[PDB]
């Protein structure tokens, strides 16, 4: 019987901070042992300062951004140029989603910006329409191994002030950009070794009040 | 695990912030409690869409019964709204465990058991989720009528704490709603972290965990 | 999950001398358990009669069904209908139904009022006709009742006699199926009269 | 919902320097690899695209009638049909792209995989991937079927990343084309000796190569090959 | 919803239902009423599928609540009864049916007559002086088999129906959590406080 | 299906129809609303030019709509019945869906929606009917009565009269109705409500019908006896 | 386009009648008489055929009186084609309740529904309305012997003699001197047959120029009869009361 | 007849220039708009005293953030006004945020032109919407049957339109105070209505981005009419 | 006469007068002119108020990032219009990843008036529109009538008074078509065309309305402050 779904592999991951977010992901695309790309984008500008990834299934990630893309231009027309705000896009992805609840887009989405007072924004997806807003979030193949990590790092889950008796918890704080590309940096490195679907390159999409700032970084090849 | 009970000085909700997918813990800070209007809480069980989707409409459907009727909408009728929506797409596949809780003049303090399978229950108490035997274990031995709002709402947050330790698919933290004439008052997320602890030293409960 | 033996009951017919009997057990059950005594199978649309073995819900529906049709017929031919032309629509109505059934196994008996012939006919769910000079028999213990039929049925009984007949083809069969028997009822049908006889049977 | 019942196995395809190369084999395989031959795999769209097909052939034939239909509706009511406004290899992919998914969540695919090899009107080579689940994917060597197995590790041997495409010549990269057809000749059993090559460059326009035959072939060393352990004879 | 119990006495229908409500592994409710009032002297109690028995029983409730005004009259027991079974034999043909089994007591004030009738969810309707739905006549069936009278006063009716419950809290395995009793004569509809 | 546009605009702005179907309403016998501190009285007028008529069996004027709201109309009897139908229909729709029986002003609003979308529906006329709609919300002690026409426009009205010779039983009511102070008992309002009718009638005998509304569902219908009793006392008191 | 040839069928004019429904009474008014009286005891249906022809098969037809049920009759005057489609509708209607309750349709309920079928004709669908009046004779367990009539506005009321058709207005007139309340049905079949005599545009009012009808309760014990008159039997009461 | 969509010789559609006649014929309705919010008066207009004036609706909340008056068949607004607040929730369902009061009135409008031979003749009615928003601030549009609509700083429409206009040219400034725009409704209702203005026979409504749209209960309304009198004896 | 009830019927001298009296509606409305060079193309639109408390009517309407229209007649109209266009270049960027050619947009203007002058219980559109866009052949001006005539020009104007504008474009032809890479005299060009169409009033700062697209220019309207150079 014919199966209409796939699986194209890859790990997404985005972090906010306080007058910036990062959305990273993976430039592999594979299905089952082989690699189909060792360059394909899946992390994409789609205008107003949201930058957006659908992973999982490819075709169906294709479609959910073209189709939010879509839906950004017709907010523009609709309602006289007005900035669609990150909250706002992400309220109108839970119904792209939740549209096929019965015949699901297999995917993990989490878009990234900044909110309405300038603060870094980050949203995650369930393939449904769930939605949430986070600090942290890694999605895909190896979400599993990279988010434990941005526990530690980014919200300093476990560790105590040093001769507190465990009784003061390490103070939080916002991370510099350059610090949250180390973080990110480091997580797929980290992935790339261990999960077989994640490797060939690493595409970070950077998001400040100035614009949209892409950078790319190699990743082992095997 | 999600709770709500009704007593002497209204109704105490208390829900856990878990999300998991098969073994996975897909979040500790999910929001189970869905605002609606100042005099209305929903909670949350089940697919978290399923419940996140629908209860954000049910808020948009109660908004506008107060434009067209001018009048606030009774928990009743919010609830069947609900009940009845789900009803039309019973064997579909969603999956729901829910709670109106609410005040209004007419009703007094009321809360309505609603699920995907159409159930639509009105109660004093009620546990939903995979965690609310342990719940109601802790609920049922210590609940009276006439028990004070501080000692209502340590009970709500007491009895979700109990379910989070025993309960694999429940944890993160307990979010805590006190509901009146006067409305619905938020008393805080509390991390079951440091909870846990705070609870087992003062209360010198949970002698099971090594100490 | 068979609907024809939910229920159970049974239904049989048989041709005399210027008569026709039919007869039915009045059991109604739910598998094993026996819910109702007095769920008769046997109903009249003027001096046409119809017994029906099956699903219960379908035996209840297909009364009113054929009720309502005979109704209509009466008062646009200004007649009553023959059992000739009622067996033709029994068929009609059970074929509409072909890939959505009935779950009944319908019987008609009764004297053409004009030929005074006696006629008997049995159908399948779908509505296929059996016509038969000697018997009908339909419901969970037709294999019985078509024992019984076939051994102690002779032609040309007269009323008083095939009641003995039809009553022993209908008690015998019921008391070795488990789902039918609780009561039964003889219907004697002469030309121009109709005798109701309850029959007295072991109630297990 | 169906199961494909004639297919065409592999589609290889490479970027050069100066535009892309693309094969396949004129096989339709039945079902206990019963074999059919005379059949055209390799759909030239205008003079600056080649559609290769594989999978099932009555879907394909299909998907055929359709380029053909789009290349007539482009002309209609064009004056630039022969220039500015003529087909380009980005536009037939995306149409066949977004029919391949729709069809896909229809429940009723096209059971294909699809490469559009083409040069864009800048002169840009285009080669992109779309099968029957309508996945879409471009990298500088592209392969269907056992081809993405066996043909892409000797053609990214040539091509492992972009930098490569410009230093690599439409002669080096024929000849990865050929030999990795010989390779899928060796070891595929639904493949065949007789195939076809299509070569679009935007300095020479389009090349479509016919009744190409796989030679050169090493058997001389089955000979001494006897018995599978043991036997001296 | 489990149990749901009927006797039809001299002057008066008696119909008993479970309070208990249970989804899963817990006991959600102690004091759910399994009716609902159709007419003034026309009482229905309903168990099966959750969300079915009560969205089933409601349409019931507003379609005769309908014919009543409508007519400025109240539809006789016999007449509900009819309109109820059409209702369930229409569902089972249907795309999703609606799993629920009714009992349907009243007194038909043109006959000065009490009437039970017993539907289960195929549309099945039967006149009886004595009904149950699902497990429950296993073990009440032959206890009113035995006990039952047709000239029984209201109190015998109630008595008889202790020994039912009684029986049925001894051998049956769940705790239903006691009944709500329901009383229909001439004078209408009313509840035993205390049982 | 029959499209047509039957209700259009004229060149003045009027919608002819519409204002047709007023005169239908206007062609109507009498019916007059009364509401009083505790309760609502609706009278109205059958012509008296039927006689052998069976009184029994013969649609009554005034129709419940629930337990606790009452409709009257002028116009045509035949489209009254379709509102009616509608408006019981939608009442325990309301019932059912949101537990609770339709306050009168919902009622109202919605049998006037119903009016309005006849005025700008293809292939379909106005109705020739004008409503007065009274009764009591649910667990609520003050009287309530509405009024419909075929626009679809409605209000409420403290006292009010429908079609013919409704401008002159209007007139009575305008002057011997203080909104300062209201009738006080049920006797006061319906003496009020036939006084109104005995300006039009003719006759008091059976040409006059009577309905009290009251709180909690407490609708009751007077008979000839009880009415003609009030008859016999107002013109009494008149020769002065 | 179309719009041109659209008589507008369910328009009001501006006194705010309905044109199509004024002018299908104006054709019932040229139609054959027909009376109901309604008896403590039973009703009686009396209509007068439109001039009979000496060749008119009389025993087996049927113009005036139709059965719809076993305890409801109607008498027509208008398009007996138009009046067979409303009857066809109402018997079908009556068998759909039965079904429904498994009680015989109270005549209100059966009148009310035929009388809504009409109604819609005037209100949508742009079509001709039903040139038909009825009158309802019935029996019911609520409220016993009824007679009812309705018209093409698709209004209707309840009466305890009435008359439709040709010279309604004279008809009236007699039916009201000569009624009252405790008549017996025996009276009033002389009641029905005195009127057409003196209403009939007819030299003399003879058998075949008449279909009659009777709703008794003249079976054993709380049943009712519907006896449709057969010529003979029409020429034997009409003999009895001295009209011939 | 003739078409219901049908132009005229000079290029307009017959059956939107007849509506607009019944909209002359309609009750006045007055919008003033200012940097502290939108003031909404309309004239309630009673056929008779006995009808009870509490009970004449012709001043209408869409969202917390849109109000809106209506002039002419006033039964012709209750489908435009439904369609209005469907669209205010229906946005804010799929877009977390409140409607722009433009996009609002935009949504309104489209129903507008849907009719012919879809409804069989243009809406009877035409509505002043006023409301709020980040973007463009405090907004007054006017929405006629013809599907247009234009932002006015203030506004007149029904019987009175074209005296009351004349009057909001010379009186309307940038700089107004909403006390100020309250008193000048007042003043222009009482100047083109038949009977005099009370309490009970006129309505006030405003706008403000804190409080957002509030209906004026009939003792407010009352003493800022006393306030009217005695200003306007002062000199 | 007895042939304008309808848009089925043809005159004795076989003209359709629902389709006339559309065009009249045009002549009604305000004026907007439209101008290209190689590089780009120009709208110029004179918003019409209501009085001086009403706001200006928008006349301008963006239809892509490379194509929009100036509207003259019925806005509700150039609504529909315009939006059927936002679709169809929306379609052709989904399904083919192809920007619309401006040409198209015209054939499938004028097929869609087509059918609604040939249908019964239809009506023709009231409105009439100057679409302006670059796309792979370069600067397009396009003029569409309701008739469903559209034509391909350097430069036109429709509206009240259009005809001085029209003359004044057909004299310049030589001057304004040869602007290349230089936005703002092409603008002045379009500016000093539209004033030719003017009667006592002047061109304002919320008056005037001007839209621009062209080689390296998404489609851009100018309102207010930002049209105060050019005055
Ligand atoms: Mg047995």
């Amino acid at each position: 019987q014919f199966n209409p779904y796939g699986d194209n592999g890859g790990t997404i991951l985005g972090i906010a901070g306080e007058d910036f977010a990062v959305l990273a992901g993976d430039t592999r695309n594979i299905t089952d042992y082989s690699i189909n790309s060792r360059y394909e984008p899946k992390v994409f500008d789609c205008g107003d300062n949201i930058v957006m990834s659908a992973n999982g299934f490819a075709a169906d990630g294709d479609a959910l951004v073209k189709r939010f893309k879509n839906s950004v231009k017709w907010y523009h027309f609709d309602h006289n140029d007005k900035k669609l705000s990150i909250n706002s896009a992400a309220r109108n992805i839970q119904h792209l989603l939740y549209g096929k609840r019965f015949f699901p887009y297999y995917v993990h989405t989490i878009i990234a910006g900044l909110d309405e007072d300038g603060k870094g924004a980050v949203y995650s997806f369930d393939p449904v329409g769930s939605y949430e807003r986070e600090q942290c979030r890694a999605g895909g193949a190896a979400a599993s191994l990279i988010m434990p990590f941005l526990d530690n790092q980014v919200n300093f889950k476990n560790q105590y002030e040093p001769g507190t008796n465990g009784k003061v918890k390490k103070p939080l704080k916002y991370l510099s950009v350059e610090e949250v590309i180390k973080l990110v940096r480091d997580s797929f490195t980290s992935a790339t070794e261990r999960h077989i679907q994640v490797g060939d390159g690493l595409e970070i999409l950077i998001v400040t009040k100035d614009g949209v700032r892409k950078e790319f970084y190699e990743l082992k090849r095997d | 695990t999600t709770l709500a009970f009704r007593f002497q000085g209204g109704i105490i909700v208390a829900v856990d912030s878990r999300a998991t997918a098969g073994n996975w813990v897909a979040s500790q800070t999910v929001k189970k409690v869905i605002e609606i209007n100042p005099f209305l809480l929903g909670t949350m069980a089940g697919g978290a869409a399923d419940c996140q989707f629908w209860e954000t409409w049910l808020g948009s459907q109660c908004r506008l019964h107060e434009l067209r009727e001018k009048e606030r909408i009774s928990v009743a009728a919010a609830s069947k709204i609900l009940s009845n929506l789900v009803y039309q797409y019973k064997g579909a596949g969603l999956s729901m465990g829910t709670m109106i809780c609410g005040y209004t003049r007419k009703e007094g303090p009321t809360i309505y058991y609603v699920d995907s399978d159409g159930t639509r229950l009105k109660g004093d108490i009620f546990c939903v989720g995979s965690g609310q035997t342990f719940a109601y274990g802790v609920l049922d031995s210590n609940y009276k009528w006439d028990l004070s709002v501080e000692d209502a709402l340590y009970l709500g947050k007491r009895s979700i704490l109990a379910a989070a330790h025993r309960d694999a698919y429940s944890g993160g933290s307990v979010n805590l709603y006190h509901v009146t004439e006067d409305g619905w008052i938020y008393h805080g997320n509390h991390d079951v972290g440091e909870l846990f602890w705070k609870v087992k030293e003062e209360e010198g409960s949970f002698n099971n965990v090594i100490g | 999950s068979d609907p024809s033996s939910i229920n159970g009951g049974i239904v049989v017919a048989m041709t005399g001398k210027d008569c026709v009997a039919i007869a039915c057990d009045l059991r109604l059950g739910s598998q094993s358990l026996g819910v109702s005594n007095k769920f008769e199978k046997i109903f009249h649309y003027g001096h046409v009669f119809l017994g029906i073995t099956g699903l219960a819900t379908d035996v209840t529906t297909l009364n009113e069904m054929f009720r309502y049709k005979t109704n209509l017929y009466k008062l646009k031919e200004e007649r009553a209908i023959e059992p000739e032309t009622f067996t033709q629509l029994v068929s009609s109505s059970l074929y509409e139904r072909r890939f959505g059934p009935y779950f009944v196994g319908p019987v008609v008996a009764g004297i053409n009022s004009k030929s005074g012939k006696p006629f008997i006919a049995g159908f399948d769910l779908i509505g296929c006709i059996d016509e038969a000079k000697d018997f009908i028999v339909s419901g969970t213990a037709s294999d019985q009742l078509f024992g019984m039929c076939e051994s102690l049925y002779e032609p040309n009984l007269e009323p008083e006699d095939l009641f003995e007949t039809i009553s022993q083809a209908l008690l015998n069969a019921a008391d070795r199926d488990a789902l039918s028997g609780w009561g039964a009822v003889v219907y004697i049908i002469k030309k121009d009269e109709v005798v109701k006889r309850y029959l007295k049977m072991r109630q297990d | 919902t169906q199961q494909p019942i004639v297919t065409g196995t592999s589609v290889i395809s490479m970027k050069y320097d100066n535009g892309v190369i693309i094969a396949a084999d004129n096989l339709g395989s039945y079902g206990s690899l019963l074999r059919f031959n005379g059949v055209e795999r390799l759909i030239p769209v205008g003079d600056n695209t080649v559609v290769g097909i594989s999978g099932d052939i009555s879907d394909m034939q299909h998907i055929e009638r359709l380029l053909k239909d789009l290349v007539t509706e482009n002309a209609y009511d064009n004056p630039l049909a022969d220039a500015e406004e003529a087909l380009e290899p980005s536009y037939i992919f995306e149409y066949l792209a977004t029919v391949m998914y729709q069809r896909r969540s229809k429940m009723n695919p096209l059971w294909n995989a699809i490469i559009v090899a083409g040069v864009q009107s800048n002169g840009d080579q285009f080669l992109r991937y779309v099968n029957l689940l309508g996945v879409t994917y471009s990298s500088p060597t592209l392969a269907t079927g056992f081809g993405a197995h066996m043909a892409n590790p000797l053609l990214r041997k040539v091509v492992d990343r972009e930098s490569d495409i410009p230093k690599t010549t439409v002669q080096v990269a024929e000849e990865a084309i050929v030999n990795a057809m010989r390779v899928l000749y060796y070891r595929d059993a639904r493949s065949s000796r007789n195939f076809s090559l299509a070569i679009i460059d935007k300095n020479t326009g389009l090349t479509f190569k016919k009744n190409l035959q796989v030679e050169n072939m090493k058997w001389d060393f089955a000979k001494d090959i006897k018995g599978y352990g043991t036997q001296k004879i | 919803m489990d149990i749901i119990l009927g006797i039809r006495v001299q002057d008066s229908v008696i119909l008993a239902s479970s309070k208990a409500v249970t989804r899963g592994i817990s006991v959600l409710k102690d004091s759910d009423d399994k009716t609902r009032q159709l007419s003034p002297h026309t009482l229905m109690s309903f168990a099966g599928e959750a969300g079915d028995t009560v969205q089933f029983a409601e349409y019931i409730q507003a379609n005769i609540q309908l014919y009543s005004i409508r007519e400025d009259y109240e539809l006789s027991p016999q007449a509900v009864s009819s309109f109820v079974r059409q209702e369930l034999a229409k569902s089972i043909r249907s795309r999703r049916p609606y799993q629920v089994n009714v009992l349907i007591g009243g007194y038909d004030k043109k006959k000065n007559k009490p009437e039970l009738y017993q539907i289960d969810y195929l549309g099945t309707k039967v006149e009886l002086p004595y009904g149950a739905h699902g497990y429950s006549g296993f073990y009440t069936f032959s206890l009113l088999d035995h006990h039952y009278r047709p000239d029984m006063t209201t109190e015998e009716g109630l008595d008889l129906l202790k020994l039912c419950v009684q029986e049925l809290e001894k051998r049956m395995p769940m705790d239903f959590k006691g009944v709500i009793v329901k009383i229909v004569d001439k004078d209408g509809i009313r509840q035993v406080d205390d049982f | 299906g029959y499209d047509r546009a039957l209700s259009i605009f004229s060149p003045d702005g009027h919608i002819f129809q519409v204002e047709y179907a007023l005169e239908a309403v206007k062609r109507g016998t009498c019916a007059v609303g009364v509401k009083g501190k505790n309760c609502v009285v609706l009278g109205c007028e059958r012509r008296s030019t039927l006689k052998l008529q069976d009184t029994r069996i013969t649609p009554s004027k005034v129709s419940k709509i629930d337990s606790h709201v009452v409709l009257s109309f002028s116009g045509l009897n035949a489209d009254s019945r379709i509102l009616i139908e509608k408006a019981r229909v939608e009442a325990q729709s309301h019932r059912l869906t949101l537990e609770d029986p339709v306050t009168v002003e919902y009622l109202t609003r919605y049998v006037a929606g119903v009016q309005q979308r006849y005025t700008q529906s293809g292939g379909v006329r106005p109705f020739g009917v004008s409503t007065l709609i009274a009764g009591f919300d649910p667990r609520d002690d003050e009287p309530k009565l509405y009024q419909t026409e075929p626009s679809g426009i409605y209000s409420s009205w403290s006292a009010q009269t429908i079609g013919r010779n409704s401008k002159t039983v209007r007139e009575f009511l305008e002057k011997n109705y203080d909104r300062k102070e209201p009738p006080a008992t049920v006797e006061e309002c319906v003496k009020l409500t036939v006084r109104s009718l005995l300006e039009v009638v003719q006759t008091g005998a059976k040409n006059i019908e009577i309905t009290v509304v009251k709180p909690d569902s407490d609708i009751v219908a007077l008979s000839s006896e009880e009415i003609n009793q009030y008859v016999t006392q107002i013109e009494q008191e008149k020769q002065e | 386009g179309s719009r041109r040839y659209d008589s507008r069928t369910t328009i009001f004019s501006p006194e705010g009648r309905l044109y199509q429904v004024e002018y299908a009474l104006e054709s019932i008014s040229h139609a054959g008489t027909a009376i109901g009286i309604m008896a403590s005891d039973g009703i009686v249906l009396a209509a007068e055929r439109k001039v009979t022809s000496t060749l008119l098969e009389q025993d087996t037809s049927t113009e005036k009186l139709y059965k719809l049920n076993d305890k409801i009759a109607v008498a027509v005057a208008g398009l007996t084609a138009d009046a067979e489609i409303l009857i066809n509708t109402a018997r079908i209607h009556a068998q759909n309740y039965l079904k429904t309750y498994n009680e015989d349709i109270p005549v209100e309920i059966l009148v009310r529904r035929l009388s809504d079928i009409k109604q819609g004709y005037t209100q949508h669908g742009g079509l001709r309305p039903f040139g038909v009046s009825f009158i309802y004779a019935g029996y019911d367990d609520r409220y016993g012997y009824q007679l009812y009539t309705s018209n093409p506005s698709g209004n209707y009321t309840g009466w305890k003699a009435i008359s439709v058709g040709a010279n309604t207005s004279a008809a009236q007139t007699l039916l009201q001197m000569d009624y009252k309340d405790d008549m017996k049905v025996d009276d009033a079949i002389e009641l029905a047959l005195k009127t057409l005599s003196k209403t009939t545009d007819s030299s003399a009012l003879t058998y075949d120029r008449l279909e009659f009808a009777t709703i008794r309760k003249g079976a054993n014990d709380g049943e009712v009869y519907q006896k449709i008159f057969k010529p003979q039997e029409i020429k034997d009461i009409l003999v009895k009361t001295g009209i011939t | 007849d003739r078409g219901v969509s049908t132009f005229s010789p000079e290029g307009r559609l017959f059956q939107v220039e007849y509506s607009l006649e019944a909209i002359k014929l309609g009750s006045t309705a007055i919008g003033i708009a200012t940097k502290e919010g939108v003031v909404l008066g309309v004239e309630k207009r009673a056929t008779s005293p006995l009808l009870e004036s509490d009970s004449i609706e012709k001043i209408v909340e869409i969202d917390r953030h849109i109000g809106c008056a209506m002039s002419g068949l006033t039964a012709d607004a209750r489908s435009m006004i439904e369609h209005a607040r469907t669209a205010a929730v229906t946005h804010n369902l799929y877009y977390d945020e409140d409607i722009n009061v433009e996009s609002l009135t935009q949504s309104v409008c489209d129903l507008a032109l849907r009719f012919g031979e879809l409804m069989s003749r243009p809406f009877g009615v035409a509505l002043l919407i006023a409301g709020h928003d980040a973007d463009d601030g405090y907004q007054l549009f006017h929405a006629e049957p013809s599907g247009t609509f234009y932002r006015y700083n203030a506004k007149a429409i029904g019987s009175g339109s074209e005296g009351a206009q004349a009057e909001l040219l010379n009186e309307w400034h940038s700089s107004l105070t909403l006390k100020e725009a309250e008193l000048l409704v007042l003043k222009i209702l009482k100047q083109v209505m038949e009977e005099k203005l009370d309490e009970n026979n006129a309505q006030l409504s405003c706008i403000t981005k804190q409080d957002g749209f509030k209906i004026y209960d009939n003792e407010k309304t009352a003493e800022l009419i006393k306030e009217l009198k005695e200003k306007e004896a002062a000199e | 006469n007895n042939y304008d009830g309808d848009t089925v019927t043809f005159s004795p001298t076989g003209r359709l007068f629902q389709v006339e009296y559309a065009l009249e509606a045009i002549k009604q409305g305000s004026v907007t002119v439209g101008l290209r060079s190689n590089t780009h193309a120009v709208l110029v639109a004179l918003k019409r108020n209501a009085d001086e408390l009403s706001s200006y009517q928008k006349k301008i309407i963006k239809c892509d990032e490379h194509m929009g229209l100036s509207l003259a007649g019925l806005a509700p109209d150039a609504r529909v219009l315009s939006n059927y266009l936002r679709q169809q270049c929306n379609y052709s960027s989904l399904v083919f990843n192809r920007k619309l050619a401006v040409e198209r947009a015209g054939h499938l203007l004028c097929d869609k008036a087509q059918k609604n002058t040939q249908s019964y219980g239809g009506r023709p559109y009231g409105v009439g529109l100057l679409i302006i866009g670059y796309d792979k052949s370069g600067a397009h001006l396009l003029e569409f009538q309701p008739s469903g005539n559209v034509t391909e020009l350097y430069g036109t104007a429709i509206g009240a008074r259009s005809q001085g504008a029209k003359t004044y474009l057909e004299r310049t032809l030589d001057t304004f078509i040869k602007i290349d890479g230089n936005p703002d005299e092409l603008i002045k060009a379009g500016v000093e065309a539209i004033s030719q169409s003017l009667r006592d009033e002047s061109l304002t700062v919320d008056n005037l309305s001007i839209a621009i697209v062209g080689k390296d220019t998404p489609f851009t309207i100018y309102d207010g402050e930002a049209v105060a150079k050019y005055i």
